[PDB]
Order: C-alpha cells, then sequence, then structure tokens
RNA sequence: CCUUACGUAUCUUU
RNA sequence: UGCGACAAGUGCUUUCCCA
RNA sequence: AUGCUGUUGCUGUUAAAGGGUUCGUAGUUGAACUGUGGGCUGUUCCCGUCCAUUCGGAUGACCCUGCAGCCCGUGAACAGAAACAACGGGAGUGG
C-alpha cells in the first residue's frame, strides 16, 4: 500500500523531470505536497502548477521548467536541530552553492536556507536541486 | 550575466555552453549528436532575409527519435509553423 | 406595528432600514400575488439586507441574509424569490445567503476532532458560493498556482446554464470576496463528464 | 479481492462529483425514509435497499435525496441488523462451506478457502469489537 | 498532429476514451431513463445498469433484464434517456 | 501558441 | 408556575393520520 | 585501511545469499480532510468592392516584501453581544 504521500510525489516529478517532460500529473496530493512545491516555485525549480478538486484527495498538474535535477524525499523525517544544517547540507547536497534541503518547523515548511536565518529547527522532509 | 562569478564580478568559467532548446538541457562537448538548425527568417514576399532562427537540440533526444516532435514545439512557439489551417 | 414586518427579525422590526424596509415589503406582497410562494413565504423572514456596489456598475448587488434554518425552504423556491425580488426592485440583483457561523480552527488536537464540520470554514464558504449561484451547481474547482506565490481558485460551472448566468458572475465573484474575503474567477463546462472546458 | 489472494481487480462504482439530485426526481426526502425504512421491514439489508431504490425508483445515492445514509436511516429507526452486514454474509458463507464439508470430507481446496473466510471474519470482527458495533464478547461460532 | 496534449485540459478524443475511473476527475458510465411499459402504459424509471429486474408498478409486468453489463429493456416498450 | 467533439463489414439462423 | 424581550445548524402557519 | 558488518552505507537471476505456499500474533509501517486572512499608502500585414478559369493583380491585428491600523469570516453594538482564557497576621509600620 502507499505509505509516504509525498515520497510518492517528489519520486513521480523527479522520474518524469528525467525524463524530460513537459508536465506530470501527481496523485494524490495533500496539504504537505502543495507547500512542498511552493517551495520550488518560490526557487524557480518548477512552473505553475494546478490542483483538480475531486471530492476525494486531488490530482496536481505541474509544469516543468527543465531546471530540476532532482527533487527526493528523506524517509524517516528525521529530527535536524540547527547545528545540524551543515551536516544534512554534505550529505545530500551536491554542492554548499545551490541546492535546498526542505524542512517541517515550527513556523512552516521551509528550505535550510531560510530556517538556518530564522534560526529554527525541525523535521527533514526532502530536498531538490 | 551568465555563469559563476567570483565575489568581483569577473566570469570566471571558460565555456558558458548551449543548452537545448526543447528539454533545458546543457550541451556538453562530447555530444556529437548535438546539432543546431538555422531556419530562415523570410520577409512579406516570400524571399529570405539575412537573418536566421537558430534552434540547438541535445544528442539523446534526436537518438530517441524524440527530436522531431520537438523541432514542431519550438517552431510553433516561435511562430514558424502553422499549427493547423485556416477554416474554409 | 405593520404587517410586512413580519418578514423580518425581530430585532429589526424597531428600525428597519431603508433596505430592509422595501425587502420585506416585497417579500410581504408575495403570498397574494404569488402561487407557489404562498405555500413556503409564511414561515420565512430575513435577518438583514446588505448592498455592496460592484466596481464595474450599471447593476448593483442587493445581498438578503437568512437564518439558516430555512434552507431548504428557500431551496424548494429559489429562483421564484430571486426574480420576484428583482421584478419589484428595479435596477438590483438580489442575492440570497444563509448566515453561518464558522467556528476558527482550534490550536488544540483534541478540540479539533470535536469541531462540527458545517462550520469549518473550508465548508462554510463552498456552501455560500453555492448560494449566489444555486440552480447552477459548481461543475467542477481547480487552483492554479501560479508562480508568484498566489493560489486562484477556479469554479466551473455547466455551459447549460450560461444564458442563464453570466450577468451575474462578475457580481458573484465580487461579492464572493466581500463575504469570504477570497478571489474566485468562473469558467464554463462543456460535457462536464470530460472536462472539457468552454473555451469562448 | 486483494486481502487474500492475487486479485488485483479495480471494478468499482465511481461516484459522480456533482452530489445533487438530477432536478427532474420530485420524490421528498421525506418519503425516501419511509422507502428505505419500508424495505428494512420487508427483511431487505442496506445494501439490497440502494440497489431496489437505484434500479427502479431513479434514486441514486439516497445520501444526496436524503442528507443521511441507509445504514444511519436505519440505525435512528431501530431497524439495523443485529450484526453488520459485512460480517453477516462471511458467516453465511463459511457456514455453508462447512455444511458442504461435512459430507464431503475430502474437499481439499474447500478447506482453504474456509481457512480464508474464517480469517476474515476475526478480522472483521476485531475491527467491530474495537469501534463498539460488536459486543465485547461476541466469539464467532467456529 | 501540431497540438500536443496538456494534462490539466484533455483533448474529448483522448478523455473519451478513458476508463471511468482513470479519468482525469473519475465519474459514472450509467444513467436513468424513462421507460414507457409496452401494454399498460405508464412511464417508469429504469437505472441503465439494474441488476434487479425492475417491474412496472402498474402493470405488475417485469420490463427490464440483468446481463453482465447495462441491462436490457423488454421488446417493444420505449426510452429516452434522463439528463444528469 | 496546444481543437467544442464524429469511420462499420462478413454468414449461419426451427 | 404564569409572564416580558431576543435567538435557534435546519420551515410547527410543519409533518402524519383522518374528513 | 574495511560501504569486508553497511543508521549514514553492503549484497542476494547466474559469484555466498528469497526462506515450498498460504493464514497469522508480537513487532514495525500506515490514505486524504477541519487553516493560517483582508484593507489603505509606499515599493507593416490580414480580412471585402473593380481583374482572371490546373498556378496572378493593384489596395480586424500590432505600435506606445515593507511598515502601520483591522469585532482578524459576517453577523451585532455606536460598557452590552461575537470570538476569546474575599484575607491586614498580604506590600521595609495595608502600593
Ligand atoms: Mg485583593
Amino acid at each position: 500500500t502507499m505509505m509516504s504521500v509525498l515520497a510518492n510525489a517528489l519520486r513521480t516529478i523527479a522520474s518524469a523531470e528525467r525524463r524530460g517532460k513537459r508536465q506530470v500529473l501527481i496523485r494524490p496530493s495533500s496539504k504537505v505536497v502543495v507547500k512542498f512545491l511552493q517551495v520550488m516555485q518560490k526557487h524557480g525549480y518548477i512552473g505553475e502548477f494546478e490542483i483538480i478538486d475531486d471530492h476525494r484527495a486531488g490530482k496536481i498538474v505541474v509544469n516543468l521548467n527543465g531546471r530540476l535535477n532532482k527533487c527526493g524525499a528523506i524517509c524517516p523525517r528525521f529530527d535536524c536541530a540547527t547545528t545540524d544544517y551543515e551536516k544534512w547540507m554534505k550529505n545530500i547536497l551536491p554542492s554548499r552553492q545551490f541546492g535546498f534541503v526542505v524542512l517541517t518547523t515550527s513556523l512552516g515548511i521551509m528550505d535550510h536556507e531560510e530556517a538556518r536565518s530564522r534560526n529554527t529547527g525541525g523535521k527533514v522532509l526532502g530536498f531538490f536541486y | 550575466t551568465i555563469g559563476m562569478f567570483n565575489e568581483e564580478g569577473e566570469n570566471v568559467d571558460l565555456y558558458i555552453p548551449r543548452k537545448c532548446h526543447a528539454t533545458n538541457t546543457l550541451i556538453e562537448a562530447h555530444d556529437h549528436a548535438a546539432v543546431q538548425i538555422s531556419i530562415a527568417n523570410v520577409g512579406p514576399n516570400g524571399v529570405i532575409n539575412g537573418t536566421t532562427t537558430t534552434l540547438c537540440i541535445a544528442g539523446y533526444l534526436r537518438s530517441q527519435g524524440e527530436s522531431d516532435h520537438a523541432i514542431n514545439h519550438i517552431t510553433i512557439d516561435r511562430g514558424i509553423m502553422r499549427i493547423k489551417t485556416g477554416k474554409p | 406595528m405593520q404587517p410586512y414586518l413580519r418578514k423580518l427579525r425581530k430585532l429589526k422590526r424597531g428600525k428597519p432600514s431603508d433596505l430592509e424596509e422595501s425587502v420585506a415589503k416585497a417579500l410581504f406582497e408575495l403570498e397574494t400575488s404569488h402561487k407557489t410562494l404562498r405555500q413556503e413565504l409564511p414561515r420565512f423572514h430575513v435577518n438583514t439586507v446588505r448592498e455592496v456596489k460592484v466596481p464595474r456598475s450599471k447593476k448593483t448587488v442587493l445581498v438578503v441574509f437568512y437564518p439558516l434554518r430555512f434552507l431548504m425552504l428557500v431551496r424548494k423556491v429559489q429562483r421564484a424569490l430571486t426574480s420576484e425580488l428583482e421584478k419589484r426592485h428595479p435596477g438590483y440583483l438580489v442575492m440570497l445567503v444563509a448566515q453561518r457561523k464558522i467556528t476558527k480552527r482550534p490550536t488544540d488536537v483534541y478540540k479539533l476532532q470535536k469541531v462540527q464540520r458545517s462550520k469549518t470554514s473550508t465548508a462554510v464558504f463552498e456552501n455560500i458560493l453555492n448560494d449566489m449561484i444555486y440552480p447552477s451547481d459548481v461543475v467542477g474547482r481547480r487552483w492554479r498556482c501560479r508562480t508568484d506565490g498566489s493560489k486562484l481558485m477556479k469554479v466551473f460551472l455547466d455551459a447549460r446554464d450560461r444564458k442563464r448566468v453570466e450577468s451575474r458572475l462578475r457580481a458573484v465573484a465580487y461579492v464572493y470576496k466581500q463575504l469570504t474575503h477570497r478571489r474566485v474567477s468562473f469558467g464554463f463546462m462543456w460535457n462536464p463528464k470530460l472536462q472539457q472546458v468552454s473555451t469562448r | 479481492v486483494r486481502m487474500h489472494g492475487n486479485g488485483r481487480g479495480k471494478a468499482s462504482s465511481a461516484l459522480p462529483y456533482r452530489r445533487t439530485p438530477p432536478a427532474w426526481l420530485k420524490i421528498a426526502s421525506r418519503n425516501v425514509v419511509k422507502m428505505v425504512c419500508k424495505s428494512s421491514r420487508k427483511g431487505m439489508m442496506p445494501s439490497q435497499i440502494g440497489m431496489e431504490l437505484r434500479d427502479s425508483m431513479g434514486i441514486a445515492q439516497v445520501k444526496n435525496v436524503t442528507g443521511r445514509k441507509i445504514l444511519r436511516i436505519l440505525k435512528h429507526s431501530g431497524l439495523a441488523p443485529e450484526i453488520p452486514e459485512d460480517l453477516y454474509f462471511l458467516v453465511k458463507r463459511a457456514t455453508q462451506m462447512r455444511k458442504h464439508l461435512e459430507r464431503h470430507t475430502t474437499d481439499r481446496d474447500t478447506k482453504y478457502r474456509l481457512i480464508l473466510v474464517e480469517s476474515r471474519i476475526h478480522r472483521l470482527a476485531r475491527y467491530y469489537k474495537r469501534v463498539k458495533q460488536l459486543p465485547p464478547t461476541w466469539k464467532y461460532e467456529s | 498532429g501540431f497540438f500536443d496534449a496538456d494534462l490539466s485540459y484533455p483533448t474529448v478524443r483522448t478523455e473519451r476514451m478513458k476508463h471511468k475511473r482513470r479519468r482525469l476527475v473519475q465519474g459514472p458510465n450509467s444513467y436513468f431513463m424513462d421507460v414507457s411499459c409496452p401494454r399498460c402504459r405508464q412511464v417508469t424509471v429504469v437505472y441503465s445498469h439494474a441488476t434487479t429486474s425492475v417491474e412496472c408498478k402498474g402493470c405488475s409486468k417485469k420490463l427490464c433484464r440483468p446481463t453482465g453489463g447495462k441491462a436490457l429493456l423488454v421488446e417493444g416498450c420505449g426510452y429516452r434517456r434522463k439528463p444528469d
């Protein structure tokens, strides 16, 4: 059965982006997987996406613009202190220049760079670069 | 303004390379199937001008068979090739 | 104590507005002069009628709040009320929306479980939109999260009911922002089974 | 049937987005509750009431016409079954297999399928006892 | 050709072929129809996939027969599909 | 600038 | 208990019977 | 040194390795949903009327996050409703 819906969504984005597609259809969706995508919009790794309303869980159609190399999900959502950001950057990111680690914190779902500036910690969700 | 800089604002890298116009894939130096295609811009009397529209396609996209679908999708976007007939 | 004031809540029978009197006179008139309204209007009364000026004018919307007890009462008889109120009120476009309470989302995980799901802001706001366009139910719904960080909910309606509600949509989309403080945009679908958008 | 066996079959009914009665039916919500509660007095279980209203009365989805579901209408009226309908047809299947196996002592395949239905019975009855639709002492026959 | 597929707004040709749950928004295949009895003539509302055998409430006769898919109406009866 | 839709034969039949 | 106001997330000027 | 003990981080078709198949407890894992608001002020073508007949012609497009005040959904007020969450044996001799 499907266990993690966010890990499902990021795996279908990353698979269709290495195939060079123009759109993906993501099923099912959540509040978490749209808050992950809006982090990926703000740093322009994806384009506009659209949530279709069923009275079920929704579907998302994401427009890809060629910029994303890999997005993935860290499972389980390991707890990450503020001293631990430089440890997670060296492990899953290709460089310190680019690439983001998305965390779910008390302040919201943010990338690692914003959470370092607001002096907060959280559980790690995933990454995109 | 493309390529990495120095914190003194001098363009540090050699060779900012091309990118595929279909897949935004950075074309490498050994990708010997990667082609540029120059399409002549033509005037109102149907004779070519001195300007051409050049579009470059990566080598793996030609390898699969998907280049010809990509040249269509580009030239509709550039406005080079019409998408359908006019109404009769 | 005048008899048309039964069509109004008791808190406003002493000092009605100019619009609260004008609606209640017309709503009391509709017994002896209408057939289907005789069965359902003696029980009905409105809370307050609030008028809002749309920025693109020539039809100013007239929003009439009623108790949510009478929800199925009006639904049986709506599109006779809105047609006959807008007939007795020239140059006004009449909305009939029920008055619904919203419970603010609790911080506690235990209070969140006990929340009546009807008083949910997501559930209330989708019922307020259904009141503004009742014979045209919501065919589909989409949120476009465009790149600047904004969400816009698009509601699709059936394209078979375009002529009944086309002038009202610019009014509905504005009053929905006056009441809910959310932005909505409308479109139409021909063949809504197969998700086909109307395209003019 | 995915839980026991290798079947990946996907055959369901796909409910409409537009949850509204179709406006050509003039039956009241009050009368549908009378028809649902009447069929239960003729011995019909809730899955069988809804097809008879779907097929002949034109009431697809009793929930949309009368805002509550069929079994909820029955529980209000006092006409719920004593044990749930899921557990009824699995017990009624499991006793028909056992009455077969008493004269057919070497029906090797039906002894395997009987393990599977009783595994479904002990796994549903754990759900219904937890959710308190079933008494704690319930304890299937065999 | 020359028109690319848009996954949000698929073609009517593409979308009519799909399975009812494999649609972009899933939905029914069935419908209701207003069946007139062959004698007796009174209208009944019969579901298209009626697995039960519906009876004419006036005629007392059975004007439908279940199948593996759509149910088969009797000979000599008139029917028009109802909307929604 | 990503279509508001569409093409039907054969032979056995108390 | 009687009585004066105002509400009600589900119309009692209702709903069934019955004439 | 040894990602040759692998949480990071190993292998398991053929190199060592998926247990004959199902059910199944302890165990570990487990679908979506109730929400994060708003206001003001900054920051040349082509479409037709004359020519010509399996190939021509003169003749409606486009171009100009930042600070403050919010009954902070909407009702309802102009302290009341909405949403909210009594000890002197006291106080450097009762602030
Ligand atoms: Mg004190």
